[PDB]
């Protein structure tokens, strides 16, 4: 540089859209190495594909072990796919060891600090790796929290089948393969380096072998891109499927329509192909009990997640207050003036606006003396949402006369 | 293929390509392939996208090989992108396989695969061969019954024999470029007989008109035959059930051709807010492809409210129950053409 | 004392209130108009005097449906920029009366293979309040009038 | 099927089969057309019907104009056949063009013979680009491709 | 209760605040419009009866752009005097709205090879409270609409 | 390729209005000065003042 | 470009002959310690001289006026209003004019008893200024898609 004009350089770098949006804000749990700090920040808040190179690695966490079987990490890739698709400004929890206790077990109590996270995605392939943290994640899934709905993926088409079987869970079969390539980095290599000059010659091949290949990652990382698109276009209350996926190549699993009719009564979605229009995400019910009929679809279950996490934003306004009666009428007003808005843009399904929504809330409607007397506020807010429709059926008759 | 080393022009021979036109058309016939073919991996469909393309896969050409003359003309009359698929695994790929509109058995015995595969639900319409020994009058009720009885398979039984093959050239591989020759000059409404034959195909046995009239009855086995005229040609236009709903291959092929191109015309509708404003947006969408298609002569009728009705609603066909289980019920009716096959002349001697 | 349900079988709709659905998208316009059907006559007059009128070619279908700007949403110039030399991508329009809320449709137009000309841009002047609005003057066929 | 328009096309030439690619801009070219020449026959009692003897096949002329431009190898090549130096053939191939700057159909024009050469006139009362219409015989056409 | 970050995604952009870039000046104008994106229809009937439309021809573009004088500035003059006979130096215009100051642009409208027609001077009359107002009416081609 | 360029010079003719006033006549015996041809041809200076 | 590169961190601009536009003027920095990265600039050195330069004009309606509270509100009014005219032309960067500058006065704000007792009045003044684009870097890639 040190010179004012213009500067031609070739070669350059790939870059991409922001695609801003506060809503659905994901965190990525995977193998990732800090290259600029190394030290302190135990998960950091990434805004585009620019503060993810100007603070990680590009580089795939490479993992052999000992004749070796070898293992290459796409959690760099498979975030590359998530700003293709749609965007965001994500978290990123780098988890290298997936078995210290005493780190693993912190996840629940580090994203729950941050409160801007809604989805809870893990790129990996390896089994013992991401069956691993979605033990310790299920905690977010109770009812004492709110929002996190856990999308995930199974390695088959058999379900994940954990303790995180609520109705905050959604699961997608198929594995992708992108088109992208790598560029690539047991026990330091650099010391076997030294010792055996046979296996050195051997694993040094192998890298320049598994470059060539294109990738594949799950589809836990490119539909958290698909979760943010189609907030952006149509909110929250229209399910995230009929979609096409970008930037992908081929699918690694090529599931009819008669496999499929057990998955998804299972709770498993599938990304299907059809020639005519792409990769199309098909499936928008939750890995939750058949019979639940209320919570069994991904938007009835997402927008009450995110109607709650609004909720509390505009009710804190309310907190140390005095508690009588001009408190209520003022925390009632805020929740109807919040639906109302809702009910404008199509959420919930009806057609005058008392059947939407109600809020309850009084001395004797909802609470008692003894329940005030202790200082806290009962109301009980309720609302219809729209069912989108799975199966359709085409009648084809002749006799038309 | 020769190495290039310097820049200019190479004068390399390679004798007898036989080299065929690439065709573009919507006709896709999945290929039987029989096991002991070794350029084929089961569990595995390959895509052969013209002629070249085979030829790149088997390498050189000969005339022995029963699948090796089954695509040469199948490409040499109709082309279009056609799928080659093991027999012993096909009934787990054509459910997977998007783009099938019609099963070809190419020289083998797929009468047991398309008992289960092919259903009212879905979108093929295999077809198969008749015997290739001569049948006559007499062996009309045994040869008849050795096929099934569904209506969405066709049945042709001279089997072709060419001047450039040795082995006899089975009828199901013409057919199937027939199928897809005739839809993209006539439509699909149009019968796939009355056509001629490309490539020199010829039939092995020569077909009377008082042997046609016994296999034309019941399950029919369509004929080809030559004609003093215009040579050899296709001579049936009748699927296996003779009931009247499906009893013309026009008939049939014309509600698959309608029935896939609905399901992609209206596939927006998935996953959408099942209410009013989506299902008017659904019968429009219909309503302007069966117009587009009741103005090209595709259906019977003169007006568009004999041709065609598309009638959805709560209450009209979907319950209030069927609305908060997820489904929309669409009725559409349609009115084909039915083609002529008699023809009598009366012959007066005295003019009036 | 007319009750809401005769209203609503009796009482004929207002304009202020409807849905245009572009293809497969929806997009909220300010003004649709220029949709209709027209005809032209033959006449055959002869001698002792006869007549005849006849209608005769359908005559061409260009509507114009307006839009303001928004300030992350290009979705009318990626079709008025979409035509190389001979060909748009052709969709099609439906536009409907509907409800106070969109949860019914009271009276649907519905507009066959419409492609767009003359994309309008908006007329800037630093004396108006207006909003920047533009319009698209997209021709078709075949406009049909479907009750319900 | 559906039909094409008419104002995508390039003409080259080749001079003595030395292609030449500077020269494909062109205003307009005349469209190509063959006529088979029929003397009628009528004889003895049929005198109600007619009878028609085919004859040789006249080809058309073709006629092509352009701007001026800077001299080129085209314009260095009517000079000197037009100039009675040299008297030498040029084949033309016209093509139509696609949305993809595809050839659709082709013309080749064999052994073509540049006849006449003419400029627009000058006027200073008027605004118009002086044009060259230049209008040569070939002696054969061979149409190439697909739509034609 | 919309925050003000909702409102600058959500709600429209009003037209009484843009920058104009003429090449690498920035001139401060008063009114610009007449900016657009047409094309001609060309149709084809056949027979049986088959309504084919297809866009054709691209329109012309010439926008209309307007500027009180000012006592030292003369730069809408020394552009339309700069043409000699057959060429003038073609500039490129940028037209966008943008915020309240000019820091942050919404959207932007790029017009390609502009060159000046009909310069208006002003209207003089003793009666009038207005500002000597002039305006220049250049013809241009590829109006494009890029977002932020 | 859509070339575009400019021709020829549109004529020019402006319009300048007077009420009348008792002695003077003065854009009269210019529209009267005129015989078959040719006109004394004179020059218009317009300028913006203090 | 190669000995400039050392001239122009020196502090000494370069007039640069370029054929297709004739005798630029190249290079915007003044001679100062290549460390102070706030008045490296001609023009942030330059404005911050034209505003105190017309500071000055516009503060001398106050000098020899008594020394009290109305005073100062009349004294902190006129820098605004003066500083609310170069926040609208573009010279200050910013989208909202209580960031582009601040000014501060008062009794205990910037004052003491002893200081106004002394007869001398003390503001500050703070304004942000807009920084220009020496250099640009164009990074030619060839993979398009």
């Amino acid at each position: 540089l040190k010179a004012p004009g213009v500067y031609i350089e070739e070669d350059a770098s790939l870059a991409l859209s922001v695609s801003n949006s506060a809503t659905a804000v994901p965190v990525f749990i995977g193998k990732f190495t800090p290259t600029v700090v190394d030290s302190i920040q135990v998960c950091t808040r990434i805004s585009n594909w620019l503060e993810f190179t100007s603070s990680f690695s590009l580089a795939p966490t490479v993992e052999i072990v000992v004749i070796e079987t070898i293992n290459l990490s796409p959690a760099v890739e498979a975030l590359r796919l998530y700003f293709q698709n749609g965007g965001g400004a994500c978290y990123i929890y780098p988890l290298n060891d997936a078995e210290d206790e005493l780190v693993l077990a912190a996840i629940p109590e580090v994203i729950e600090q941050k409160g801007d996270i809604t989805l809870l995605v893990c790129p990996e392939l390896d089994l013992d790796y991401k069956t691993k943290i979605y033990g310790a994640v299920s905690s977010l899934l109770n009812d004492n929290k709110v929002g996190y709905f856990l999308i995930a993926d199974s390695n088959d088409g058999e379900s994940v089948s954990g303790v995180w079987n609520s109705a905050k869970a959604a699961a997608y079969y198929p594995q992708l393969e992108t088109n992208l390539k790598f560029s690539t980095l047991p026990k330091n290599l650099d010391e076997l380096r030294t010792i055996n000059e046979a296996l050195a010659q051997d694993i040094d091949a192998r890298l320049l072998e598994e470059k060539q290949r294109a990738v594949i990652i799950p589809p836990s990382a490119a539909i958290a891109g698909i979760y943010c698109q189609t907030d952006n276009r149509r909110g929250v209350w229209k399910a995230p499927a009929n979609v096409a996926l970008t930037g992908i190549g081929s699918l690694l699993d090529k599931v009819d329509d008669e496999r499929q009719g057990e998955m998804n009564d299972k709770g498993i979605n599938v990304i299907r192909s059809f020639t005519d229009r792409g990769f199309m995400v098909w499936g928008a019910r939750t890995c939750v009990d058949a019979a639940n009929i209320s919570w069994r679809y991904i938007p009835v279950r997402r927008l009450f997640n995110s109607v709650e996490r609004d909720i509390r934003q505009a009710l804190r306004a309310v907190l140390f207050e005095t508690n009588s009666q001009p408190t209520w009428v003022r925390a009632k007003a805020a929740v109807d003036q919040y639906l109302y808005t809702l009910w404008q843009k199509n959420a919930l399904m009806g057609a005058r606006p008392e059947e939407a929504y109600f809020v309850q809330i009084g001395q004797d409607i909802t609470m008692s003396e003894a329940d005030i007397k202790q200082g806290k506020m009962i109301m009980t807010v309720g609302l219809a949402a729209v069912r989108p429709a799975e199966f359709i059926i085409l009648q084809f008759t002749q006799d038309v006369v | 293929t020769t190495v290039t080393s310097y820049p200019g022009v190479y004068i390399e021979e390679l004798n007898s390509l036989a080299l065929s036109v690439s065709n573009s058309a919507t006709a896709v016939p999945v290929f039987a392939v029989d096991e002991q073919n070794q350029y084929i991996s089961e569990d595995n469909a390959i895509r052969i996208n013209s002629w070249m393309d085979y030829l790149n896969l088997i390498g050189n050409f000969n005339n022995e090989d029963k699948l090796d003359v089954s695509v040469r003309a199948y490409f040499a009359n109709g082309g279009g992108y056609c799928y080659l698929v093991k027999t012993t695994s096909l009934e787990k790929i054509i459910p997977t396989l998007d783009d099938v509109t019609l099963l070809v058995a190419a020289g083998e015995d797929i009468k047991t695969t398309v008992d289960v595969l092919c259903q009212p639900g879905k979108g093929l319409f295999a077809v198969f061969d008749g015997p290739e020994t001569e049948l006559t009058i007499n062996g009309a009720e045994e040869a008849k019954q050795a096929y099934t009885a569904t209506p969405f398979a066709a049945v042709y039984y001279p089997w072709l024999k060419a001047d450039w093959a040795n082995i006899d050239i089975p009828p199901s591989a013409v057919m199937a470029g027939v199928y897809a020759s005739v839809d993209l000059s006539r439509g699909v409404w149009k019968a796939p007989a009355n056509v001629a034959l490309k490539g020199g195909l010829e039939p092995k046995f020569l077909v009377t008109d008082e042997l046609q009239g016994e296999y034309n009855t019941g399950r029919a086995i369509n004929m080809i035959r030559n004609f003093s005229n215009t040579g050899t040609t296709v001579w049936g236009a009748r699927t296996l059930e003779d009931k009247d709903n499906w009893r013309y291959v026009p008939v049939r092929r014309l509600f698959n051709s309608v029935e896939r191109d609905i399901k992609r015309a209206m596939s927006f509708a998935m996953f959408e807010p099942n209410n009013q404003p989506t299902w008017e947006r659904v019968r429009a969408a219909i309503s302007n492809y069966l117009y587009s298609l009741w103005q090209q002569g595709g259906l019977a009728g003169s007006k568009e409210e004999d041709a065609y009705f598309v009638q959805i609603g709560k209450g009209i066909t979907m319950t209030q129950e069927q609305i908060d289980a997820g489904q929309m019920i669409v009725k559409v009716g349609l009115a084909a053409v039915r083609p002529a096959e008699f023809i009598i002349l009366q012959f007066t001697q005295d003019v009036e | 004392s007319t009750s809401t349900s005769q209203i609503a079988v009796e009482y004929p709709i207002p304009v202020y209130r409807f849905i245009v659905s572009v293809g497969d998208e929806k997009i909220p316009f300010n003004s649709v108009s220029g949709l209709d059907i027209s005809y032209d006559t033959i006449e055959y007059r002869d001698g002792v005097g006869n007549w005849f009128k006849m209608p005769g070619q359908s005559q061409s279908t260009n509507i114009t449906l307006r839009k303001g700007v928004f300030p992350g949403k290009t979705e009318l110039f990626d079709w008025i920029n979409s035509i190389q030399l001979n060909q748009v991508e052709k969709k099609d329009i439906t536009i409907s009366l509907t409800n106070d809320a969109g949860t019914e449709l009271l009276m649907t137009w519905n507009v066959s293979n419409a492609f767009p000309t003359s994309l309008t841009s908006p007329s800037f002047d630093a004396t108006s309040n207006d909003i920047a609005v533009q319009e698209i003057t997209l021709m078709a066929d075949r406009v049909i009038m479907q009750a319900v | 099927y559906t039909p094409v328009v008419s104002h995508r096309f390039m003409a080259s030439f080749i001079f003595n089969r030395i292609p030449d690619p500077l020269d494909i801009r062109f205003q307009r070219i005349s469209g190509l057309s063959r006529e088979l020449q029929v003397t009628q026959y009528s004889e003895g009692g049929e005198n109600a019907r007619n009878n028609y003897l085919a004859e040789k096949i006249q080809h058309g002329t073709l006629t092509l104009e352009r701007g001026v431009m800077t001299v080129s190898p085209l314009t260095w090549m009517f000079d000197r056949v037009l100039s009675g130096e040299k008297i030498a053939y040029a084949d033309v191939v016209v093509m139509l063009l696609n949305e993809n700057s595809l050839p659709l159909s082709s013309w080749t024009l064999s052994n073509a013979l540049p006849v006449r050469w003419q400029t627009s006139d000058f006027d200073a009362n008027s605004n118009a680009i002086l044009v060259n219409t230049l209008e040569l015989r070939y002696q054969d056409m061979r149409w190439l491709g697909v739509k034609i």
